[PDB]
């Protein structure tokens, strides 16, 4: 049995948990209370991968929520599903990092960083066999940050061996709040190179776009974009939980997906999205599932894949459907788009079908990509941070909490590594002349 | 808990607490008696929220506030009037003279003996609290004991605390209105006070609150009351984000780390978007790009400099009601667009954003018309240094001739002092002016080649 | 533009000699060739080498690669470039028991004394013989250790606490708190490599009793500064000697156990493989810059995939001047390891058997 | 006895055994539930034949069989669907995690434990056995499980029997299909297994099978099923001479004497005559010398190498139905006397001829038409060869620049074995080209 903890940092992660859980709850029948009341008896069959059993026939999910403000916690808490929840696993502190990266990583995280390590003891001592963990945050932010990066060296100093994701919601060049972002960003991506075995990069214009034109939402919410992102977390993780033709772990994606350790980023997406009122001209096929989902306007990180090279990718299918046709489509994409392959991978594509697909739809599938135009997400930030480091523009906010320039300029060194990594693998072919 | 102490020093803060007590007692439902009748109507929730009240056990709420003055008049006003009941009896009044317009009285003759009583009320003010955030200082630049005592009661509150926050919303003198004599000694003296202690002070004129009055909510003779009310608002705007929930929520802290480059140079500029008649509420939509847009007008700035001569260092916008995220984004956008307004090449993003769902209440009374929409707008630019230079020229043409300064001098002040503040301020402007150059030289760079 | 390849295989020792034992590779050339001892007649795989040391028995007066040879050909020419200014690097590769470490220090007889303790007497030689008023030698010895990707300090009798591994942007990458120490004989130098190889980081396995788990690293501080009558006073002379001793290779065959034992085995593993990837990409570009001239880009060598090549970029990139030495067993028993060693050591400039 | 042990390795192993039960247990009259209503019927007779089942005290036939896999899915699909109540509870489950598409962690990290449940599960059903004359293992060649396990558990299999047969039925990476990233890697890691432990090995291939679905049985939206279901039919024609009586009889032992001319080059293609579709059964005669010239047609192979290209070594051809010998001699010198078809000048005989008189069943919901004569055809020829170099390329071009090794080489194997794999395979393409040369 694989099991999974999740775990949720700052405002935007105890969202994206609020949500995902509500839709998980719905995928497994399971009442806002916790009491089952599902139809079918496939879902009950592995309900423990994220849920635990109390006694009187109830379901407890498997989560850490974690913050610094409780007003988060207080609002997730008198909601529709706060009471799902275990109450032990609120942890919070008070007066928290407020976009200041160093109080969330040294001075007021460090804090905290014992009781949330704590409650993820108790959490996997008693999961039989542990499977991975799962990061939800914020990178622009302050506490989940922060904490999640400094939760991430913890965990990976305990449990080396099991997998870590992470569903990370990056800063934009366009929709941005906080005047602060670059530091946070790089110092996170800092870590995140080192301590994660995968990453699914999220921008919040990517997810309005898909709102606006796709959706065709007239006034949409945070609740739309958590409503995307749960989606595709529950298509990550669909094949451990129902029977399929094939299936796939999280592990067997990070072992066809990433070549090599530091190359670990990756770009979601999912189909279909038809609007709410133009789903009844489109019939639901596999090649139009699987056009929309290549499509470079449906990318849940808004990076154009064909300004770069697929290094590789991975489609999961949920729904009744031919193994050929999967097979056959694959290989057209992959033929007519000859240019967007790296061709020292001969066949990059890895698939997965499950027979179980939503709740309200023949079938779905969800996409993910890994491919050398991600380094503009890094390098737009790169040059932010550097207009605002040269003039030290907000500096001593972060000094003042016990840090130093050097941190700034290995943060900055590490993350222009990464980009020329990722830059090496989008020219060089094959070839002896250069 | 989200929990703030507002320290009111001299008749500008004591009129202006008086306002802004009224509208927060009309924002949590308190009556003038202390009383909620609310609390036995829901029978739950906190609405007398904590961040300005503390409850007894009768149900009674105190507010969380230090008056202080030199002249019994305006306090026992006060006393007397509507809210006698509402605030505990300890006002800490110096029953003797005046300042009488002289920071030298305010500061070191007359403003000791009631600075120990100021303290002793604000330290148990501290002890009742738990997780206090910071402390709000109103006073007025120019008269007696709001300069002199509001000095040294940040003297000893910097010693005391030490790292608890501490904002100013003060009156600076106005460049042609005018109601002393002896206004700009008073004004240059604080300068040092405000510099070095003081985390983030607001500056309003009464120039500019009289322009907007005359011209927005067409009053033809407005007096102190409507300033005092437009200034609450700007308050209560930006402490809402700690007692109403909101879709993004700022602390004062995030407010701090988002306006203040470097910490010398922390005067932001504070404006009020939908500042409008009940008549003229009609005919008009009041969207979020409309107000957005009404922020960035010269015409609105609450102090009287024109940022179109500066550029615009850092900005935070803190919207109430029925606001949503997309607006925003693209009313920021679209500000961005227009090449009118000016910012600084080391600050890309330039902007920090708060929503908050409780809309703004109307004062019976008062002016302002009921909206759905509002924003407040901080805004730390390098035109504020336009608003000091014009008074740094009065100071000349005074002490060049040393008019007024034996009053001064007579009272336990050295003379030389006089200079010191005039250093510490041009300083201070040069400062301005060094973080308004478009970026450094960079000479320093290679050429390459070819094989 | 600097990569060489060795390889010297070594002879029976007392208890193969003793026991029953063969010997299964031959030398000609540049050509080392290895045949598998149960199924000879199927092939003899062999591998061409810029460096090639014999040794089977004990005496063998005639054609034997002495230590004294083996550092005429590695040793010298690296201290001379060190003594020219340019950073070196001498790798010593081979499984357990190999006889690595035997080309390392060698005997303390002083009848056959390995590279370093050679290196070292040349180098207190050099600076001593050309000590003038005007030339300034100071020379700095640390030794440090990587275990699990943490850094420990050998010579400092302090706490053995995991350290951290930084980077200057102009400095290069550094550590840390490591301890650096003055030395001015051999006398000094002898107890420093004493109180250090007391102190490594080793463990019992079922392939022997004190097999590494950790890669050590001896580096040697040198600076020559000129300070005469004047004022245009510079260095420009600075270079760093990098001595590496590599824990052996290991599969999960031999390593019978789960956890420690095999997180270690795969950290080591990664380790080498990161070595090598990093020695064999610098080869390529050494051989075609040579011979172009042709500037394709920097073609960045990545260092970061582990630490070791990290902190080993300074002695590694630039102009250095780096080489490797792998240890061969001709024993009957060792034919996998050995065999196994020669495909590491072929690339890094890898030359076919003519 | 004529008994045979069946061996299912990883998922695709796990859906082979699905639907091959599914077969035996219709030709055999044995319901789900493992009773035979039709002993009480007949009175006699041993149709419940002990070549696939062991038949217990109370009239229960259970399947002589070892399901193994590295993840519980599968598996406990197969334990709680329609034939739950049939196999043994003992379907030897690791409850951990998959081999993850990785040779390494199949062989050697998780491989193990496991390892050791198989085979006392064996060991106890070859005690059962008498007369056991080889074991059947299904698995597929780029999987996790289904490489590295499969090449542990043969390795300790031909450590602890020996001179019993082994036999193949391993699914090969298609040319242009693939549904993994690391798929050259795990197959060419078997090579050795493949090669130094089987006694003979058939190759599949999904692209083939899925061009036979949508070219002779009009099906255009084919899955997973209707490949097992083949793959079912051509184990029940090559296992029937051992079962059901007939004019002349093929055994496992002559049939591998006669296709395997020299010890490392057993790799015959399978290939099955009768694939047509119930709408196409009329308008046809299905007559002996129309199956037979069937067989030999490069578009009904079952793995995308064309024999014109090559030589054929070897035939065995196994009938069943309706078949008379002088129509399947008459076929056989129908098919010498044409000069398309190049047989090695050092086989002049050239073919084994088996006739079962039992008919090929058709399965309730399959797709094949009920036919009174079919063949099974195993080819032993040259032409595997091409099917083996391109997938050769395809691992140079990710070992060159040392794509997704780190993967292995952190689970406990040594780098170099990479470079041992393919020396082996080319040495084994080179044996190939040795045995198409003509004599001198
Ligand atoms: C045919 C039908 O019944 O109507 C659909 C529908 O009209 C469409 C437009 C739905 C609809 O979704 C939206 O309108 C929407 C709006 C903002 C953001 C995301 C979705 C639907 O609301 C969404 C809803 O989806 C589900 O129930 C899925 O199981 C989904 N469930 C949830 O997201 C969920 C939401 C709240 C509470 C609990 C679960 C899911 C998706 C992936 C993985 C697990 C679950 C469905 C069937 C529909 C409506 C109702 C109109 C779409 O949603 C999905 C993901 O299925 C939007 O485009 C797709 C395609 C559908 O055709
Ligand atoms: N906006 C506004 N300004 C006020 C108000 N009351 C006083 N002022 C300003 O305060 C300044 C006069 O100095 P005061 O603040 O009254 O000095 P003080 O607190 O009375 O102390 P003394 O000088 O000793 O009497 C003038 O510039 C006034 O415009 C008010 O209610 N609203
Ligand atoms: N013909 C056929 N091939 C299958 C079937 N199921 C899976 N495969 C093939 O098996 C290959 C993948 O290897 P798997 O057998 O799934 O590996 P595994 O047994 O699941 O072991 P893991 O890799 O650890 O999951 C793919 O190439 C599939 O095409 C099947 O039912 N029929
Ligand atoms: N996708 C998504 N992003 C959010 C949400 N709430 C906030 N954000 C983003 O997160 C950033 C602020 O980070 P924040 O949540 O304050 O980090 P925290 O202080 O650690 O909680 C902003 O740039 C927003 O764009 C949400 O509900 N969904
Ligand atoms: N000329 C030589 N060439 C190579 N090896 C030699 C020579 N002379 C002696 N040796 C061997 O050097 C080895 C040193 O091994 P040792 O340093 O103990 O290995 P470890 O440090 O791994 O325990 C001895 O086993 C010895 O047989
Ligand atoms: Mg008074
Ligand atoms: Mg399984």
């Amino acid at each position: 049995m694989r099991e999974i903890v999740h775990i949720q940092a700052g405002q935007c992660g105890n969202q994206i948990g609020a949500k995902f859980w509500e839709v998980i709850s719905d995928e497994h029948g399971i009442d806002p209370t916790g009491s089952y009341h599902g139809d079918s008896d496939l879902q009950l069959e592995r309900i423990n991968v994220y849920y635990n059993e109390a006694t009187g026939n109830k379901y407890v999910p498997r989560a850490i929520l974690v913050d610094l403000e409780p007003g988060t916690m207080d609002s997730v808490r008198s909601g529709p599903f706060g009471q799902i929840f275990r109450p032990d696993n609120f942890v919070f502190g008070q007066s928290g990092a407020g976009n200041n990266w160093a109080k969330g990583h040294y001075t007021e995280g460090a804090e905290l960083v014992d009781s949330v390590l704590d409650v993820v003891r108790k959490e996997s001592e008693s999961c039989d066999c542990l499977q991975g963990f799962q990061l939800t945050h914020s990178l622009g932010g302050g506490t989940g940050s922060g904490m999640g990066t400094l939760l991430i060296s913890k965990i990976r100093e305990e449990y080396p061996d099991r997998i870590m994701n992470t569903f990370s919601v990056m800063p934009s060049p366009k929709v941005s709040d906080t005047v602060v972002e670059p530091y946070n960003a790089t110092l996170s991506v800092h870590q995140l190179v080192e301590n994660t075995d995968e990453t699914y990069c999220i921008d919040n214009e990517a997810l309005y776009d898909i709102c606006f034109r796709t959706l065709k939402l007239t006034t949409p919410t945070y609740g739309d974009l958590n409503h995307l992102v749960s989606a595709t977390m529950s298509g990550v993780t669909t094949c451990l939980r129902f029977p399929g033709q094939l299936n796939a772990d999280l592990r067997k994606l990070a072992v066809n997906m990433v070549p090599f350790p530091r190359l670990h980023f990756f770009m979601p997406g999912f189909a279909p999205l038809t609007s709410r009122g133009s789903q009844q001209y489109r019939a639901l096929t596999v090649p139009e599932l699987t056009q929309q989902m290549f499509d470079s306007k449906n990318m849940m990180a808004a990076c154009d894949p064909r300004h770069g090279r697929y290094l590789t990718v991975a489609a999961i299918f949920r729904g009744r459907m031919s193994m050929k046709e999967v097979d056959e489509q694959m290989l057209n994409v992959q033929n007519k788009n000859s240019s967007y392959f790296v061709e020292w991978i001969p066949n990059n594509v890895k698939t997965a079908v499950c027979d179980i697909p939503p709740r309200g739809l023949k079938m779905s599938a969800t996409f993910i990509g890994n491919s050398t135009a991600i380094q503009e997400l890094f390098k737009r930030i790169s040059e932010q941070f550097t207009a605002m480091f040269r003039r030290k523009a907000f500096l001593h906010w972060y000094t003042g909490e016990g840090m130093d320039e050097m941190e700034f300029t290995e943060a900055e060194s590490n993350m222009n590594d990464l980009v020329s990594e990722y830059q090496q693998y989008q020219d060089a072919t094959a070839d002896e002349q250069g | 808990m989200r929990e703030c102490i507002s320290i009111h020093v001299g008749q500008a803060g004591v009129q202006i607490g008086n306002a802004c007590w009224e509208l927060y007692c009309l924002e949590h439902g308190i009556q003038p008696d202390g009383q909620m009748p609310s609390d036995k109507t829901i029978g739950g929730g906190d609405d007398s929220f904590n961040t300005f009240f503390s409850e007894t056990g009768a149900g009674k709420h105190v507010p969380r506030a230090v008056f202080v003055d030199l002249e019994p008049t305006v306090i026992d006003e006060v006393r007397t009037g509507t809210y006698r009941q509402l605030f505990h009896p300890e006002q800490l009044i110096t029953g003797k003279e005046d300042a009488a317009n002289n920071y030298a009285r305010g500061h070191y003759t007359i403003g000791k003996e009631i600075i120990d009583l100021v303290l002793d009320r604000i330290r148990k003010l501290a002890d009742q609290c738990t997780g206090l955030q910071g402390f709000l200082v109103f006073h007025s630049f120019g008269g007696g004991t709001g300069s002199g005592f509001t000095s040294l009661l940040m003297e000893r509150l910097s010693v005391d605390y030490g790292k608890k926050s501490k904002l100013e919303f003060s009156i600076y003198p106005a460049p042609q209105v005018s109601t002393a004599v002896v206004e700009p000694y008073n004004s240059i003296l604080t300068t040092h006070t405000t510099l070095e202690h003081s985390d983030c002070a607001f500056m309003v004129d009464n120039e500019a609150i009289y322009d907007i009055c005359r011209r927005n909510l067409d009053i033809e003779r407005p007096t102190y009351t409507n300033l005092n009310r437009l200034i609450s608002q700007i308050v209560s705007s930006i402490t809402a984000s700690l007692r109403f929930d909101g879709a993004l929520n700022v602390d004062l802290t995030e407010f701090q780390t988002n306006l203040v480059p470097y910490p010398r140079i922390h005067f932001p500029l504070a404006t009020y978007a939908p500042v409008i008649s009940a008549e003229k509420a009609y005919h008009e939509q009041l969207s979020v790009a409309e107000i957005t847009n009404a922020c960035f007008e010269p015409a609105n700035q609450m102090v009287k400099c024109d940022p179109r001569h500066g550029k615009y260092m850092a900005c935070c916008l803190l919207y109430r009601g029925d606001v949503v995220p997309k607006d925003v984004n693209a009313a920021i956008a679209t500000i961005k667009t227009k090449r009118s307004i000016q910012f600084v090449d080391w600050c890309p993003t330039g902007f920090k954003v708060g929503i908050n769902y409780q809309p703004p209440t109307v004062v019976p009374g008062g002016d302002l018309a009921k909206v759905q929409r509002a924003v407040c707008m901080l805004s730390n630019t390098t035109a504020i240094a336009e608003a000091w230079a014009r008074l740094d020229h009065k100071f000349d043409l005074m002490y060049a001739k040393r008019a007024f300064v034996h009053w001064y001098v007579g009272e336990g002040m050295e003379e030389g002092e006089f200079s010191e503040a005039r250093e510490d301020m041009a300083a201070l402007e040069k400062d301005y002016e060094e973080v308004g150059v478009d970026s450094v030289e960079g000479e320093g760079e290679e050429e390459g080649e070819e094989y | 533009a600097s990569v060489k390849v060795a390889v010297r295989v070594r002879p029976f020792n007392s208890r193969e000699m003793s026991r029953d034992s063969k010997c299964i590779i031959q030398m000609s050339g540049s050509t080392t060739t290895i045949v598998n001892p149960k199924q000879p007649k199927e092939t003899p795989k062999s591998f061409s080498f810029d460096y090639s040391y014999w040794s089977h028995t004990s005496p063998e007066d005639i054609n034997y690669a002495s230590q004294k040879q083996v550092y005429r050909d590695i040793g010298e020419e690296m201290l001379q470039h060190a003594f020219e200014g340019y950073n070196v690097c001498i790798f010593a590769y081979g499984q357990t028991g190999a006889g690595k470490s035997y080309t390392m220090m060698g005997k303390q007889e002083k009848d056959q004394q390995g590279i370093i303790p050679q290196l070292c007497e040349d180098l207190f030689s050099r600076i001593n013989d050309t000590t003038n008023d005007n030339m300034s030698y100071s020379v700095e010895v640390s030794y440090m250790e990587i275990y699990c990707e943490r850094v420990r300090d050998l010579l400092n009798p302090k706490n053995k606490g995991n350290l951290r591994v930084r980077e200057h942007p102009l400095l290069g990458p550094y550590v840390e708190d490591l301890s650096k120490l003055a030395v001015t004989s051999y006398n000094d130098i002898q107890d420093l490599m004493d109180s250090g190889n007391k102190a490594r980081t080793v463990a019992a396995t079922n392939m022997n009793e004190t097999s590494s788990r950790s890669h050590a690293v001896f580096n040697i501080i040198f600076t020559q500064k000129r300070h005469d009558a004047e004022t245009n006073i510079t260095t420009e002379k600075v270079s760093k000697i990098s001595l590496v001793d590599l824990a052996g290779s290991e599969r999960a065959d031999s390593t019978g156990a789960k956890g420690t034992r095999l997180k270690e085995g795969a950290n080591i593993n990664k380790s080498l493989t990161t070595l090598g990837k990093v020695i064999s990409a610098l080869a390529e570009m050494d051989s075609g810059p040579n011979k172009n001239k042709k500037k394709k880009k920097t073609d960045f060598i990545l260092y970061r995939d582990s630490v070791l090549t990290w902190l080993l970029r300074e002695n590694l990139g630039g102009n250095s001047r780096t080489a490797m030495v792998a240890a061969l067993s001709p024993a009957d028993i060792n034919y996998d390891e050995t065999l196994s060693t020669l495909r590491y050591a072929d690339r890094a400039k890898q030359i076919r058997c003519n």
